[PDB]
């Protein structure tokens, strides 16, 4: 009834306290999202400008955003009107509102992936295991129509049919697009997405340890220095006789 | 003897003491910064955009 | 009486340089302070940063 | 049956206030009666109790204790305040009762 | 007249007369450094707080995204958000040790200093609570719903009291704006009362580990304790920053990454770590009002401590039995926290009721009893 | 206000102290410091540790026992057809 | 004067005038297949509409109506024995029962 | 001891700064602005909070929130008023409080 399989712990290149994200793997992750997931999954808090200097060149980013139609307005007659995207636009929502999103996924609501790796226990370890973990239901388990069996998803019946399969796309950087190769990449992306600071946050953490180390020491001496007066202190009771 | 040279010239006069802290903090910064960034970037070879960069930066078209 | 009163032995705690009862403690002062003040000067620099 | 004795002496070493050289009475928390009692202590008994305490505090700041030899012994602990305090508390109960009458 | 301008000036005479020429026992241990840390937190929280308030937007349709924007766009916003949220935790860690110390060393015999303390604790709790509601995430919402619903246990004026709380007839925008107002305000009331806390203190002076008058040996706060506190600061600061910088979300529930849904209560709904122990007790009593009362009492019981003191000595330094009981109590809370983080199913439910029953007995019955006992063993 | 001068009445106590610049900051780290760190650890570890170690078990138990109750007992379906 | 000024300020917290007092909601019993529960947004908090199988309709009517915290028989709680409708709000402290 | 008005660390304050306070027997009405100024502060602060509980700091919502605060919030309109006009009477009062000081050399 309340049984569940927990995902394992893969050794991500960005797992270390001092390990930055592999920006090469993130550029790919993006491609995966852009050409596969963005079909049902929104990413409301990221924007084309965010890719600049992280995974793409300014040229690239701008063209990447001009590949989309963006509603704007009103004009002079208070009329909405399409237009090409600017680097300041947010990634395109594939549905106008949840109601319609469910309406085209069997009533299932594909969550916005912006903060996903932090909204699910397991983070990328989970997301990964789930993407690559689809399989056949065991003896005695009947999966409702329209649903799929995944042991990693709580309830084992997930509404998302396996999104990735070998060569489903082609990394223009020449990396063998096997299935786990993809999943591995897109997960690395969903991390960068849920927290762009990541890299800088750790570079700081480094500086913090060094100064913290050096400083705690200096002050420990100074504290002992002053206190010595009281530490060495000697007293005697010489009542008069 | 630096300790004496330093004490006599820097640490004695509470006014020169301050100049040392400022002048020092400035040097300390500029260096501690490079060093750390240098340690960090090294620990992450080929992963930062600083590295990938050359592949698309004015290399194509 | 105050004549029978003497300052105990602080050898267990004295700095190496002022351990000998027959050497002017004055020569090593400049250092003893320069070092302690250098630790403080640094703490200030580390904090200032 | 020396049981109560056996126990008391145990608890006494358990407490450990003797490791600082304090008599069982130097540890009493100073409420109103204790304060009065102490004012009735003879000059010398008060000056000794003071040193014992000022010495125990100095130990505590240093994070040390007395060398085993100098520890107070369960049977050599002088209850220097106990009798004064009991009178203070007896004088007080009289007043208290007399004001209800 | 007054020679120095440190003892006469109507103001500096204060900075000096309450933190520089202040008489401090020479033997206060590290357990006394929490006062300042608590103080420092307050200023740090307040500061990082304002910085955030300058980007937040109290409105259901905009709360969640404002915070999100505050992080992804505001320069260093992400860092400030972290510091503010993790300060909340280190604030509670510190306050808990601050309390333990008081308990273990009978500082509660300083009644007013103590009672204002308890008031402080309750205020900090209320504050941290409403802060946690501002980002309007899943916990934010359901937390807001359950806690305001607590008044519903008060007969008559109950169901009404809930109406104000919400400003409507179900959590919504008004609740979120009057919560932001409330959060913005309380911290100051905290800072205010803190001043009184410290003022009552000053009448008597600090207590010390051996619990015997330290008049025979006082020392000037500065440089003894000012330096000791600077150090005590750089120590707490290290793991606080190691945590906030290397593992940001370690200490926090993830449900709050999902915008509030008025129709779905997450199945794994827990409160922030520092409230678990109470949440644990609430889930013990299987009756609406009983659980509520037990919860209230789980904190309000602090007001009774001063009155349940039977030992003839002040601290537990020389009371080995009280010590064991004291540490047995700590492990006792440590358990309730674990329980609070587990589902309402066996064996937990039973272990739960136990630890609770255990909590209230060690405080109302045991301590005062073992205390009396100990007095007899000293022959008093 | 001022409390330095009222505090208490003390007589016959001499105290000698040395400036900080004449002595060592952290002296006898081995012969004195560590020995006491150990001294203290010992005296206290048996009043503190016990109850913690105790709660630990209760934690490990209740945890593993909640897991056991998840697994199935064959004796339920060894009659089914 | 005082009582009156408090009267006012205190009701400045109550529900405003814009807070409604709305209508109903229609639902097709053909969207809710047998053996399932469904949630509809309504008057603020959730609203359940459950199509019960008779496999259940028996349990709910076969219980000690005297050993209940709140004693009521499944029959006078619902009209059609296959459709149980209720406000999805725990009566304890307001969370939504799963 | 004796009275709990002069010893208590708190009441000794309410009493030592507004009840046993030594006041010249001839201060005129131009001395009443101190308290009025004070009273304003508390009144402003109070009505202010009440409003902050319905305001929404955002360009696309500031104006309409104040408008809503008045037309919908019970007695909101009154509170809005009191707060806005208190701002004025506060200034009036502070101006007389200043003149008084100027005309009677209190600036000494
Ligand atoms: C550096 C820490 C000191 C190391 C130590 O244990 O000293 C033993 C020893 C000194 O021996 P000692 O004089 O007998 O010790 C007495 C004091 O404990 C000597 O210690 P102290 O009195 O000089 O220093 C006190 C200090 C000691 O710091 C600690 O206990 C740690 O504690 C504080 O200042 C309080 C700050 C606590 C902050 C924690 C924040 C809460 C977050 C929780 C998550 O130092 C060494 O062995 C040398 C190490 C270099
Ligand atoms: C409430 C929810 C809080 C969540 C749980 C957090 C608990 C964290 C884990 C326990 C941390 C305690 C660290 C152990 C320190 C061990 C130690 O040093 O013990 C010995 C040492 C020596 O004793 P003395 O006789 O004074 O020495 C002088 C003569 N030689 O004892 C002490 O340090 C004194 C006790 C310090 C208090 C620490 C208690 C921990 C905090 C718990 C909160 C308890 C209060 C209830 C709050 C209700 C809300
Ligand atoms: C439903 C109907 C509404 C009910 C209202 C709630 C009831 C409130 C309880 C009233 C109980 C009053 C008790 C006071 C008795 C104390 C006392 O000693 O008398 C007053 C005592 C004076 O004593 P004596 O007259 O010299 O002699 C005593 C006779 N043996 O104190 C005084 O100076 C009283 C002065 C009263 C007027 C001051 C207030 C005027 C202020 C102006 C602004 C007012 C409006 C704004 C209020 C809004 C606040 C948010
Ligand atoms: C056909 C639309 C579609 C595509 C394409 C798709 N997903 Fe989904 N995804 C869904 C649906 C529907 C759900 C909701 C499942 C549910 O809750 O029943 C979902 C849910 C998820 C969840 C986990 C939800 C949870 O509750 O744990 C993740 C993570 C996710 N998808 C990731 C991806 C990734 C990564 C890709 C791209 C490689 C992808 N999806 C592509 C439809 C899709
Ligand atoms: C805003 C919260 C608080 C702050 C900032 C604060 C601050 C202070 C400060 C700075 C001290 C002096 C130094 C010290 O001895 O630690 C102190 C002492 C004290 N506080 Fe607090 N405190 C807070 C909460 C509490 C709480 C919750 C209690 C009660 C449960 C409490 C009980 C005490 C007591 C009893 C003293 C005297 C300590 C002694 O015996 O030496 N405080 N507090
Ligand atoms: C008593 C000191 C304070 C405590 C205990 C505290 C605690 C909190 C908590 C627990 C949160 C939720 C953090 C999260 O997990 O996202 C929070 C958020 C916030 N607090 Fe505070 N806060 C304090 C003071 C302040 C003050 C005075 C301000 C501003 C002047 C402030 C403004 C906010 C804002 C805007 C947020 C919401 C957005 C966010 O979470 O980043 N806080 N506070
Ligand atoms: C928040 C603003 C202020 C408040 C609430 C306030 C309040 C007070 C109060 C209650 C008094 C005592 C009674 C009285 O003599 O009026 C006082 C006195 C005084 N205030 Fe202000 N004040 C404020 C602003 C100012 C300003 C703007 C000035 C200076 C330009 C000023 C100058 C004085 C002086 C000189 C006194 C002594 C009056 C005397 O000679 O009797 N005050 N103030
Ligand atoms: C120094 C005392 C105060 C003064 C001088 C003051 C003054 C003002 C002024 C001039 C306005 C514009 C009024 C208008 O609509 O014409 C205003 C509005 C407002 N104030 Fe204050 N205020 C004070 C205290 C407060 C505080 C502390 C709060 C809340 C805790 C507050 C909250 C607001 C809000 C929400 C508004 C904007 C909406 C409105 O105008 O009704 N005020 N205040
Ligand atoms: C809040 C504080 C100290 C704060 C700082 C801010 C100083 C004013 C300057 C240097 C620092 O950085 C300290 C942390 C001390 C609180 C404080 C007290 O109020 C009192 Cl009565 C005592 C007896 C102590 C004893 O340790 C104490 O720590
Ligand atoms: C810990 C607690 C309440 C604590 C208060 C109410 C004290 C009893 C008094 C002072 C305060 O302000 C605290 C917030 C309630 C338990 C509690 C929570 O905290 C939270 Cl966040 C949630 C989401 C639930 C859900 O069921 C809960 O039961
Ligand atoms: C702010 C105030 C009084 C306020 C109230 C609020 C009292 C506390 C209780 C009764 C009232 O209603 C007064 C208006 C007085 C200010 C005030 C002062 O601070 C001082 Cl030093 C003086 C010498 C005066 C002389 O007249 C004064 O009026
Ligand atoms: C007490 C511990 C203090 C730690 C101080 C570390 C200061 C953080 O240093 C930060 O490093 C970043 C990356 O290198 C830079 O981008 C920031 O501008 C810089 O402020
Ligand atoms: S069990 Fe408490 S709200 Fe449902």
């Amino acid at each position: 009834g309340e049984l569940e399989l927990h995902p394992p712990a893969f050794p991500w290149s960005h797992g270390g306290p001092l390990s930055a994200l592999d920006h090469s793997s993130v550029r790919r992750g993006f491609q995966v999202y852009k050409q596969v997931c963005s079909a049902c999954h929104s990413m409301d808090y990221v924007a084309f400008r965010n890719l600049i200097g992280v995974t793409h060149t300014e040229a690239e980013a701008k063209a990447l955003a001009e590949e989309v139609e963006v509603q704007d307005g009103p004009d002079e007659n208070g009329e909405l009107f399409m237009r090409p995207g600017k680097i300041s636009d947010y990634f395109p929502k594939p549905y106008p509102n949840p109601e319609a999103a469910r309406a085209a996924n069997n009533g299932a609501l594909p969550p916005d992936l912006s903060y996903i790796v932090n909204a699910r226990h397991g983070g990328e370890d989970y997301v990964f295991s789930l993407l690559t973990g689809y399989c056949d239901p065991p003896a005695g388990v009947v999966v409702r129509e329209g649903l799929h069996y995944n042991p990693y998803f709580p309830g084992q019946a997930i509404g998302m049919a396996p999104p990735i399969y070998n060569e489903i796309l082609e990394y223009d950087d020449g990396t063998p697009a096997t299935m786990s190769q993809i999943a591995k990449d897109v997960c690395t992306f969903l991390r960068w997405a849920a927290e762009p600071e990541h890299d800088q946050r750790k570079r700081m953490g480094l500086k913090m340890l060094l100064i913290s180390a050096l400083l705690t020491s200096l002050l420990y001496y100074m504290k002992r220095h002053k206190w010595s007066v009281l530490k060495s202190r000697k007293m005697a009771y010489r009542p008069p006789k | 003897a630096l300790l004496r040279q330093a004490y006599s010239a820097l640490f004695r006069r509470t006014s020169t003491f301050a100049l040392t802290v400022v002048l020092g903090a400035v040097l300390f910064e500029r260096a501690f910064d490079q060093g750390a960034d240098a340690i960090f970037e090294h620990l992450n070879e080929g992963k930062l955009w600083k590295h990938i960069k050359h592949k698309y930066e004015a290399s194509e078209e | 009486v105050h004549n029978d009163v003497t300052v105990p032995d602080f050898s267990a705690y004295r700095r190496e340089d002022v351990m000998d009862a027959t050497t002017s403690s004055q020569t090593s002062s400049e250092d003893r302070k320069g070092f302690s003040y250098l630790v403080t000067a640094t703490a200030c620099v580390a904090t200032a940063y | 049956g020396r049981l109560m004795d056996r126990i008391r002496k145990w608890y006494y070493n358990a407490a450990g206030f003797n490791k600082y050289g304090l008599m069982r009475d130097d540890t009493l928390y100073e409420d109103d009666d204790v304060k009065e009692a102490l004012k009735r202590l003879p000059k010398d008994l008060y000056n000794e109790r003071m040193f014992r305490i000022k010495r125990a505090l100095d130990l505590s700041l240093k994070h040390r204790i007395l060398p085993k030899e100098q520890w107070v012994k369960y049977e050599e602990d002088k209850p220097y305040l106990e009798p004064y305090l009991k009178e203070v508390i007896r004088e007080r109960l009289e007043r208290e009762a007399w004001n209800k009458k | 007249m007054a020679p120095n301008i440190r003892k006469s000036h109507p103001l500096l005479k204060m900075i000096n007369n309450s933190l520089i020429d202040l008489p401090a026992p020479s033997n206060i241990s590290a357990w006394w450094n929490f006062g300042s840390l608590l103080a420092v937190c307050l200023m740090t929280q307040i500061l990082t707080g304002l910085l955030l308030a300058m980007h937040y937007t109290a409105d259901t349709s905009l709360a969640f995204s404002s915070v999100a924007h505050t992080c992804r766009n505001v320069q260093y916003g992400w860092l400030i958000r972290n510091l503010h949220a993790n300060g909340a935790s280190f604030f509670f860690i510190c306050i808990f040790l601050h309390i333990g110390r008081g308990l273990y060393y009978g500082s509660y015999l300083y009644k007013e200093t103590w009672n204002t303390g308890v008031i402080l604790l309750l205020t900090l709790m209320a504050t941290a609570f409403v802060g946690y509601v501002l980002p309007w995430g899943q916990m934010s919402f359901w937390g807001a719903t359950v806690i305001t619903n607590l008044f519903s246990a008060i007969p008559y004026i109950g169901h009404t009291l809930v109406e104000w709380a919400w400003g409507g007839f179900s959590v919504d925008n008004p609740t979120l704006t009057r919560f932001f107002a409330l959060h913005f305000l309380l911290p100051f009331a905290i800072a205010g009362i803190t001043i009184i806390h410290l003022t009552f203190l000053h009448e008597s002076g600090s207590n010390n580990p051996l619990g015997i008058s330290s008049d025979s040996d006082k020392i000037p706060f500065h440089p003894y304790y000012s330096f000791k506190d600077i150090l005590g600061l750089t120590l707490m600061l290290t793991p606080f920053l190691t945590l906030a910088l290397f593992s940001p979300n370690l200490l926090g529930d993830p449900e709050n990454f999902t915008p509030a849904n008025p129709l779905v209560t997450p199945p794994h709904i827990k409160p922030e770590w520092y409230f678990l122990f109470a949440y644990a007790i609430l889930r013990s009593i299987p009756n609406k009002l009983g659980g509520v009362l037990a919860l209230a009492a789980s904190v309000l019981i602090l007001f009774l401590i001063p009155f349940l003191h039977k030992s003839k000595q002040r601290t537990m330094t020389f009371r080995p039995l009280s010590q064991t009981l004291f540490w047995l109590l700590v492990a006792n809370l440590l358990i309730l926290t674990w329980i609070g983080s587990q589902p309402v199913e066996h064996p937990f439910i039973i272990i739960g009721q136990m630890a609770s029953l255990s909590y209230f007995t060690i405080l109302l019955i045991l301590f005062p009893t073992i205390g009396t006992l100990e007095n007899k063993m000293l022959n008093y | 206000g001022i409390h330095f001068g009222n505090l208490a009445r003390v007589r016959h106590i001499i105290t000698y102290s040395l400036s900080p610049f004449e002595q060592r900051a952290i002296p006898n780290i081995f012969s004195d410091a560590l020995p006491n760190v150990w001294r203290r650890f010992s005296s206290q570890v048996f009043k503190v540790a016990p109850p913690f170690l105790g709660a630990y078990l209760l934690y490990s138990w209740g945890t593993q026992e909640f897991e056991r109750l998840k697994r199935k007992n064959p004796a339920d379906y060894e009659n089914d057809q | 004067a005082a009582k009156n000024v408090v009267t006012q300020f205190i009701s400045s917290l109550s529900a405003s005038a814009d807070v409604l007092a709305l209508s109903k909601i229609e639902i097709k019993l053909s969207d809710i297949p047998e053996g399932k529960n469904v949630a509809f947004k309504w008057r603020g908090k959730p609203l359940f509409v459950r199509h019960r199988t008779q496999a259940e309709i028996n349990q709910e009517a076969e219980v000690d109506v005297s050993k209940l915290r709140d004693p009521q028989h499944d029959l006078d709680r619902v009209k059609k024995p296959e459709w149980v409708i209720l406000v999805g709000v725990c009566t304890h402290l307001g969370c939504v029962p799963i």
